[PDB]
């Protein structure tokens, strides 16, 4: 078994960044690389597999390391 | 179970802001570990 979670930041109800971080431990390098990719696309038009327009929204994907204690 | 988290926004600015907040909190919670050693 595996869990897919969608967080639609444009929707009426989604998990807060604070609560997502409370729930999961993320590899900081993963998150940093995605953040930088978003900035590069926004500022300089640099395309990356990390940040894609899919079905009308830009998206990033994260694979949490663990459930936070 | 293994988890795959997809974060989506129509505007890059909104996606950026969510990820920026996530980055901040993820780092803060990880820093708590180091604080326990410092203190």
């Amino acid at each position: 078994s595996a869990k897919e979670e969608s967080i639609d930041v444009d929707s009426s109800s989604y998990i807060s960044a604070e609560n997502l971080a409370k729930k999961y431990v993320f590899n900081p390098k993963e998150v940093s690389e995605a953040y930088n990719a978003i900035v590069a696309l926004q500022n300089d038009g640099i395309e990356s597999d990390l940040v894609q327009l899919v079905n009308g929204k830009y998206q990033v994907i994260f694979y949490p390391e663990g459930k936070r204690l | 179970s293994p988890a795959k988290i997809t974060i989506k926004a129509n505007k890059l600015k909104d996606l950026k802001d969510y990820v920026d907040d996530l980055k901040t909190y993820n780092n803060t919670y990880s820093n708590v570990v180091l604080e326990h050693h410092h203190h």
